């Protein structure tokens, strides 16, 4: 399936404001800000066909590029990921026959 | 308010949160945290020369 | 070697060598004088307004679990979240001669806790800075006694900072109890009771006894030893024993 | 006085979550936004010294340029006012 069913959570924003409404990425910033308790991610089950590191260091580099919003002088509306190469990897831009 | 050190136990959102929750609930002891990280204040009338 | 090649571009100046060749070692301090907050609060909005030394790059990493930088390269720049990181989760000594020094206030923690207040009415240095300078500096001794072996003895090899540690000192070796907590017990129209329940020198330097040797010269060489030695922090002189 | 006391009435967020922590201009459009009733100004007690049309086209050129942030696709955190004639009086740059 495209989504996972039976074995997914939520992170709520408990009740925003009758008058809010903005763009998603905002909502997502202030439902992951609520949560504490990140530690070190380790693989604990192998896709035993492609490469784990790319995974991880793409996991990182979202967690890093939410993060790195603050060094900006105006804010933007939507976020476009840098072209590195486990994220190239991960989406087979270099697999074209 | 100038140092950005807040209580561990508080909502106030500054960019040391994290860092300052991870501290408190580490801790087991939480009256012996200095106040530049979390700490309660025990300063007194008795306590001004110490 | 900085420190010779400092001395060297020092000197080409005429201006700046005429002042370090003329006055004397004597007149030391009367020179080092002639120098020329919402400051705070303003440079803690920014980032990285630390300075810190190029050594922390190996022992504290540069992101966290969240994704947030602690320090940015061009001693180098550092974010208070470095220090909050260190005092989280860093490397521990624990050593027990850091309260070596500090007795002097621990006392006044004791004499708190352990004392009883009572009803309120409302009615209407040189004898010490020469061991100090033997104990924290042997290399910078003057041309001059148990408490100096036991300082020695209890704080040998587990030294912190000589500035401190001869600060702390100082005030340890030069009623008190009552005027300590002069504001607690006494007011303007109230009172309040409380209880707190060696050798010998020939002359100046010799040339042809070889070059100077330091101070540490427990070693007599046969007695005679003819040595020349730097005595204070000034000339060379000559020693017999 | 620099501002009037006894006068004063406030255009209220109706209780912000506690997660809320955010810029000033951010907050004033939200409190501007929960308004209605605007009509065409008009002056009731002129200054008898100065320009009061330029008072009034300052007011409308406020009105305009704190509505007209959504032809930006990089909203800023600071909003800048156009350098206009009745601006330019007003503050007595000449």
């Amino acid at each position: 399936s495209k989504f996972l069913l039976m074995d997914a959570l939520k992170l709520s924003i408990e009740d925003p404001s009758h008058e809010g409404e903005g763009i998603p990425l905002y909502d997502a910033i202030k439902c992951m800000r609520t949560f504490f308790g990140w530690k070190e991610p380790y693989i604990v089950k192998p896709h035993e066909k492609g490469i784990n590191p790319n995974y991880l260091l793409s996991w990182k580099q979202v967690l890093a590029e939410l993060q790195d919003i603050e060094n900006e002088e105006k804010i933007p509306r939507t976020k476009n990921m840098k072209k590195t190469s486990q994220l190239k990897w991960a989406l087979g831009e270099n697999m074209a026959p | 308010y100038t140092y950005r050190c807040h209580r561990g136990d508080t909502q106030i959102q500054t960019r040391r949160s994290f860092e300052l929750k991870k501290l408190w609930e580490q801790t087991r002891s939480k009256a012996g945290l200095l106040v530049s990280d979390g700490g309660p204040n025990l300063y007194n009338i008795r306590n001004l020369h110490i | 070697m900085e420190r010779i090649k400092e001395l060297r571009n020092l000197m080409s100046q005429s201006r700046t060598r005429e002042i370090l060749t003329k006055t004397t070692v004597d007149h030391m301090a009367i020179i080092k004088k002639y120098t020329s907050s919402l400051r705070m609060k303003w440079m803690m909005a920014m980032k990285y307004p630390i300075t810190a030394d190029k050594r922390i790059t190996e022992m504290v990493p540069e992101r966290n679990e969240q994704g947030q930088t602690l320090w940015s390269k061009m001693r180098v720049m550092v974010s208070p979240l470095a220090v909050t990181w260190w005092n989280r989760n860093g490397p521990m000594t624990s050593t027990v001669h850091y309260p070596k020094v500090y007795k002097t206030y621990f006392e006044k923690v004791e004499r708190l806790k352990h004392g009883t207040f009572g009803p309120v009415h409302f009615r209407n240095a040189k004898e010490a800075q020469d061991v100090i300078m033997e104990v924290v500096f042997p290399n910078e001794v003057g041309a001059r006694l148990t408490i100096t072996k036991e300082k020695k003895e209890e704080l040998q090899d587990c030294k912190i900072s000589p500035l401190m540690v001869a600060y702390m000192l100082e005030r340890e070796l030069v009623s008190s109890v009552y005027i300590e907590v002069l504001h607690l017990t006494q007011g303007t129209c109230w009172e309040q009771m409380y209880t707190p329940g060696g050798f010998l020198i020939l002359g100046k330097e010799d040339r042809r006894y070889g070059p100077a040797l330091s101070i540490n010269e427990l070693s007599n060489l046969a007695k005679g030893e003819k040595a020349n030695v730097l005595i204070g922090q000034g000339d060379v002189v000559l020693v017999m024993k």
